[PDB]
RNA sequence: GGCGGUAGGGGAGCGUUCCCGAUGCCGAUGAAGGCCGACCCGCGAGGGCGGCUGGAGGUAAGGGAAGUGCGAAUGCCGGCA
RNA sequence: GUGAGGGCGCGAGCGAUAACGUCCGCGUCCGAGCGCGGGAACAACCGAGACCGCCAGCUAAGGCCCCCAAGUCUGGGCUAA
RNA sequence: AGUACCGUGAGGGAAAGGUGAAAAGAACCCCGGGAGGGGAGUGAAAUAGAGCCUGAAACCGUGGGCUUACAAGCAGUCACGGCCCCGCAAGGGGUUGUGGCGUGCCUAUUGAAGCAUGAGCCGGCGACUCACGGUCGUGGGCGAGCUUAAGCCGUUGAGGC
């Protein structure tokens, strides 16, 4: 019978974001967000690595984007389709730009939301100096 | 019989759920100056009496 | 549905009623109503070919005989209708009662004998029927009765 | 010769009724709703059966892929080397070696490395 | 050890007395008595009268001391309903269902 | 000593003498059969050809016997078509013995 | 080697009520039926066994005759939501 | 049993070189394969005809960055919307 | 019971059986206005206590095990795990947290999950027959023949003429 994994300790990770293509980054962030990279994978349990990203604003993006990209925020109210350009996001709370990205890439499942928590993002760097900090690229 | 008509037979599960807060609440009583009988707060009582 | 006390009136107008739709209560789908295709009285008999009638009676007597149970008899010391006598005869005949016997004799007194006896069945000479025959273990009949038997088939 | 409905029906009912015992409200009390439930479920089993295969197929590959990937190469790369080295040995299932006796998996990877060229 | 006491055939809707019962579910005799004494319900009258006799049986038939018995359990049950007629507009008849109740109250010895 | 072995179209590892359950086979009740089909070992038995050359895994057929009766059943809608077919698979209780490669 | 399948045709079987088998046989050391089951046999419909209820009937092997199996008919009667 | 057929490709009438339009013909699928994979979902488009089992194995269509199985493959060009 | 009831009237027309071998059908005491229970006594049995044998289903209820308030669904199904429960073990049973997949039944249709039909839920009733004749198949008898009809004799679930 296929291997039956058990309780695994949260392996944290420290990832950069300077001059990084928004997408190309988020992909890995998601890939590694779930333990999909560890051969001992298991969809049921949800034991992904705690991914922390720094230097959010630094993120690079191609073509028009900055001026082109548009985000959709629909409140339940009439004409509440309030929409925001990319730049604006980088102005207000830039961290979002990557969040909503990874967010949209994690499985739609309820444990995916649980994986969203394993995702901490800021721009400084300077993370909440806890313990783990395995840098990567 | 008119326009107001239920669409489906409310599942016996939802029924009970509805009657959630339906439960009662025990009365309020306290010992009295006369006997040990439990009078309702701010009240006299039969087979007990009062003053003033 | 015909022979039932119920009326012939229609229960509802079958229109703007909201109800199903019917005529009278005599309808089978009206618990108590007329039986749908209930069996009415009728004969179950027919006319089986005479040849076969005899052919059977032959093969019948012949079977129990072939096995070795067709004991032809004659000496009936059973003076009257007194069971004791019969069982006393059968005893000295080879009928200890371990085998059901079909007794075919002309004498109506011999009837009386095995008439009540449980493990035996009395029967007229012409009474020879393929059922009772292949219904017992032993067949024992009066020689004279074997004569009339030879008449129908010999 | 009438033939009372007698017992047959009730038995046929309570029979199936129990096979479905455990479902939802009327879905597991009403003779019939249960049947309907069972009708679907019965089919679910058949499809989910052929699904059970597909499940582990990829499921394993996930482990395997991420496994050799840790040694640095593609699953497509991995397998090709094996299929070329002529070794049905590591049937996808038993590639779980990445968990049990990882060294074994390593050599298999090594073999795959030199397999291609 | 326990002392039962059931009042079958009581003109009243179970749902209504159910509330009463649930109040004294597992309470000291005196504790329950007080609840019924001042509680504002019609179901009180009945639940009381039965609960009371329940103690009487506990004592005079099961050597149980009044001062040491509570409510091990208790429940009400639905009995045969009295269907009736109800004149209605445009000549419609509807069956009003005055249900009945079987109030089962049981006591028991406390602890040690 | 992880020695793999393919039989009945399916393969799996084999602990040094342990209770196993495999596809039904044509062998005596309590006898012993050899499965030359062997893949790898405990000390890295690189399977040169698809199946290792000179190697063999031998076990004792602890017997036969059917198993859990799964219940298949098809049903298509809007059409009076319903099938209820009962089925159970047979097997052998191959009690692993010798794992000599 | 064939085996998706509605209208269809064809083939085999299961269970229900009664009949011969019955002046028999099973049965208060418990009949029919009801309740439970992860055991047994059958592809299956069903059959069997075990515990519990139940309180007097039941009926093989092999045959025979049918008021013979319901989920729906705004179907019928009743009971309950 | 059937005598409402339908979609589709192709060849024609009608239509307006309109219609999930319509009327014949050749074939095809759906019908009855609403069973499976693909196409986001989707009777008829692409793949392929389900006797049952299996935690085996190659492949079809499509696909191989994340939701998602499997290349952010290899090499050479074009396109800044 | 042609009763009850419905209809001016002609007429229509129900539902409704069962304690136990025996009434031995529950004395006395306890709570209670009573109904009803509780103990005692009867009986083989009182979940046989009186519209009382058996006593199923829907349906209402009490106690326990498992489960649930960041969740999106034809309600299941496949897998994994945790909880609880039977077995020495392997194993099995009850429950569902997470992941995968997933458009109810019948009818009617070219085509339905369909915002087309029917169904509140359960239990009981309910629909391809019978007679005569025809036709094809079939088993058996007899064969250039085969067969009787009404009826008569017999019997009292005998056949024969
Ligand atoms: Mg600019
Ligand atoms: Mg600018
Ligand atoms: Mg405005
Ligand atoms: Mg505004
Ligand atoms: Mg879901
Ligand atoms: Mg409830
Ligand atoms: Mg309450
Ligand atoms: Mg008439
Ligand atoms: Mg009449
Ligand atoms: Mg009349
Ligand atoms: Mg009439
Ligand atoms: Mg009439
Ligand atoms: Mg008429
Ligand atoms: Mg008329
Ligand atoms: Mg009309
Ligand atoms: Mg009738
Ligand atoms: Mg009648
Ligand atoms: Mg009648
Ligand atoms: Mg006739
Ligand atoms: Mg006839
Ligand atoms: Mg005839
Ligand atoms: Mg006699
Ligand atoms: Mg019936
Ligand atoms: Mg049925
Ligand atoms: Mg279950
Ligand atoms: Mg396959
Ligand atoms: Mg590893
Ligand atoms: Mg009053
Ligand atoms: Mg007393
Ligand atoms: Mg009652
Ligand atoms: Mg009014
Ligand atoms: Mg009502
Ligand atoms: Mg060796
Ligand atoms: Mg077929
Ligand atoms: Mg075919
Ligand atoms: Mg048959
Ligand atoms: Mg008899
Ligand atoms: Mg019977
Ligand atoms: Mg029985
Ligand atoms: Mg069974
Ligand atoms: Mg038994
Ligand atoms: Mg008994
Ligand atoms: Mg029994
Ligand atoms: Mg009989
Ligand atoms: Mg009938
Ligand atoms: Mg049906
Ligand atoms: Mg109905
Ligand atoms: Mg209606
Ligand atoms: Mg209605
Ligand atoms: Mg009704
Ligand atoms: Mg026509
Ligand atoms: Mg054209
Ligand atoms: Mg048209
Ligand atoms: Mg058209
Ligand atoms: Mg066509
Ligand atoms: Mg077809
Ligand atoms: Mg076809
Ligand atoms: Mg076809
Ligand atoms: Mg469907
Ligand atoms: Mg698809
Ligand atoms: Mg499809
Ligand atoms: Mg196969
Ligand atoms: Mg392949
Ligand atoms: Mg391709
Ligand atoms: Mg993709
Ligand atoms: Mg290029
Ligand atoms: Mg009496
Ligand atoms: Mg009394
Ligand atoms: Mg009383
Ligand atoms: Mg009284
Ligand atoms: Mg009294
Ligand atoms: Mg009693
Ligand atoms: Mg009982
Ligand atoms: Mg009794
Ligand atoms: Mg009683
Ligand atoms: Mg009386
Ligand atoms: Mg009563
Ligand atoms: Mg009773
Ligand atoms: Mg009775
Ligand atoms: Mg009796
Ligand atoms: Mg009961
Ligand atoms: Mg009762
Ligand atoms: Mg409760
Ligand atoms: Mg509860
Ligand atoms: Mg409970
Ligand atoms: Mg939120
Ligand atoms: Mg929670
Ligand atoms: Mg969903
Ligand atoms: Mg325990
Ligand atoms: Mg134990
Ligand atoms: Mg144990
Ligand atoms: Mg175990
Ligand atoms: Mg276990
Ligand atoms: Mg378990
Ligand atoms: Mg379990
Ligand atoms: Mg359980
Ligand atoms: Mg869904
Ligand atoms: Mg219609
Ligand atoms: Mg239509
Ligand atoms: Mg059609
Ligand atoms: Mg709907
Ligand atoms: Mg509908
Ligand atoms: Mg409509
Ligand atoms: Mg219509
Ligand atoms: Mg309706
Ligand atoms: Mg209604
Ligand atoms: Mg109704
Ligand atoms: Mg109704
Ligand atoms: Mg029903
Ligand atoms: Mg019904
Ligand atoms: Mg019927
Ligand atoms: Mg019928
Ligand atoms: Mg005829
Ligand atoms: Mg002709
Ligand atoms: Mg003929
Ligand atoms: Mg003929
Ligand atoms: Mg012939
Ligand atoms: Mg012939
Ligand atoms: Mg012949
Ligand atoms: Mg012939
Ligand atoms: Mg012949
Ligand atoms: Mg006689
Ligand atoms: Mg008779």
């Amino acid at each position: 019978k296929t291997y039956v994994p058990k309780q695994v300790e949260p392996r944290w990770v420290l990832i950069d974001a300077e001059g990084k293509t928004l997408g190309r980054l988020a992909t890995k962030i998601a890939t590694l967000l779930r333990g999909k990279h560890r051969p001992d994978w298991t969809p049921n349990v949800a034991m992904g690595d705690f991914v922390v990203v720094v230097n959010a604003d630094k993120i690079r993006v191609t073509g028009k984007k900055l001026e082109q990209k548009i985000y959709t925020r629909y409140s339940g109210y009439p004409g509440g389709l309030k929409k925001i350009p990319l730049e604006k996001m980088l102005a207000t709370h830039p961290e979002r730009v990557l969040e909503h990205a990874v967010k949209g890439m994690l499985p739609k499942g309820p444990l995916g939301r649980r994986l969203f928590k394993r995702l901490k993002v800021y721009a400084g760097p300077d993370h909440p100096h806890q313990a783990q900090r395995p840098e990567k690229l | 019989a008119k326009h107001p008509v239920p669409k489906k037979k409310t599942s016996k599960a939802r029924r009970d759920a509805r009657r959630s807060h339906h439960a009662l609440t025990p009365p309020i009583l306290v010992p009295c100056p006369e006997c040990k009988a439990m009078k309702p707060p701010h009240t006299v009582c039969p087979e007990c009496g009062y003053y003033a | 549905r015909g022979e039932v006390a119920y009326s012939g009136r229609k229960i509802w107008p079958q229109k703007h009623t909201g109800r199903a739709r019917h005529g009278d209560i005599g309808a089978p789908i009206f618990v108590g109503g007329g039986v749908v295709f209930g069996p009415k009285p009728r004969d179950y008999s027919y006319t089986l070919p005479k040849k076969v009638r005899k052919k059977g009676l032959a093969m019948a007597v012949a079977d129990r005989a072939r096995e070795g149970k067709l004991l032809l008899v004659e000496a009936f010391a059973g003076v009257n209708g007194k069971t004791k006598e019969f069982l006393a005869w059968a005893k000295e005949a080879g009928l200890d009662g371990s085998e059901s016997v079909l007794l075919v004799t002309g004498n109506e007194l011999v009837r009386r004998a095995a008439r009540n006896l449980p493990w035996v069945v009395t029967l007229a000479p012409e009474g020879l029927n393929v059922y009772d025959i292949v219904r017992t273990e032993r067949l024992v009949m009066d020689l004279d009765a074997w004569e009339v038997f030879q008449n129908r088939i010999g | 010769p009438r033939a009372k409905t007698g017992v047959v029906r009730r038995r046929k009912h309570k029979k199936i009724l129990k096979l479905a015992k455990g479902y939802w409200g009327l879905r597991s009390k009403s003779f019939r709703k249960a049947r309907e439930t069972l009708f679907a479920a019965g089919n679910y089993a058949y499809a989910h059966r052929k699904r059970r295969k597909r499940d582990f197929r990829r499921l394993w590959i996930v482990r395997i892929n991420a496994a050799c990937r840790q040694h640095g190469l593609n699953y497509s790369t991995f397998i090709h080397g094996l299929k070329k080295a002529g070794i049905e040995v590591d049937r996808k299932n038993l590639a779980d070696l990445a968990v049990r006796e990882p060294q074994v998996f390593a050599e298999l990877v090594e073999r795959a490395k030199a397999a291609q060229g | 050890m326990e002392a039962k006491a059931i009042a079958r055939y009581v003109r009243i809707s179970p749902r209504k007395v159910r509330l009463v019962v649930d109040l004294i579910r597992g309470k000291s005799l005196e504790e329950a008595r007080n609840i019924l004494r001042y509680t504002n319900k019609r179901g009180a009258y009945f639940v009381a009268k039965v609960l009371e006799s329940a103690a009487a049986n506990a004592v005079n038939n099961h050597d149980m001391l009044e001062d040491r018995l509570y409510v091990k359990a208790a429940y009400v049950d639905e009995g045969p309903a009295l269907k009736r007629v109800l004149p209605r507009a445009r000549g419609r008849a509807d069956i009003i269902k005055k249900r009945t109740s079987h109030i089962t109250v049981i006591l028991g010895e406390k602890h040690g | 000593m992880f020695a793999i072995v393919k039989t009945g179209g399916k393969q799996y590892r084999v602990e040094p003498g342990l209770k196993l359950r495999v596809e039904k086979l044509d062998a005596e009740p309590g006898a012993t059969v050899e499965l030359p089909v062997l893949l790898l070992g405990g000390e890295k038995t690189v399977v040169g050809t698809p199946v290792v050359e000179g190697a063999s895994v031998v076990a004792e057929v602890l017997g036969h016997g059917r198993g859990k009766k799964i219940l298949v059943s098809k049903f298509k809608a809007k059409v009076q078509y319903r099938r209820k077919k009962g089925h159970r698979q047979p097997y052998t209780e191959l009690l692993i013995k010798e794992i000599r490669g």
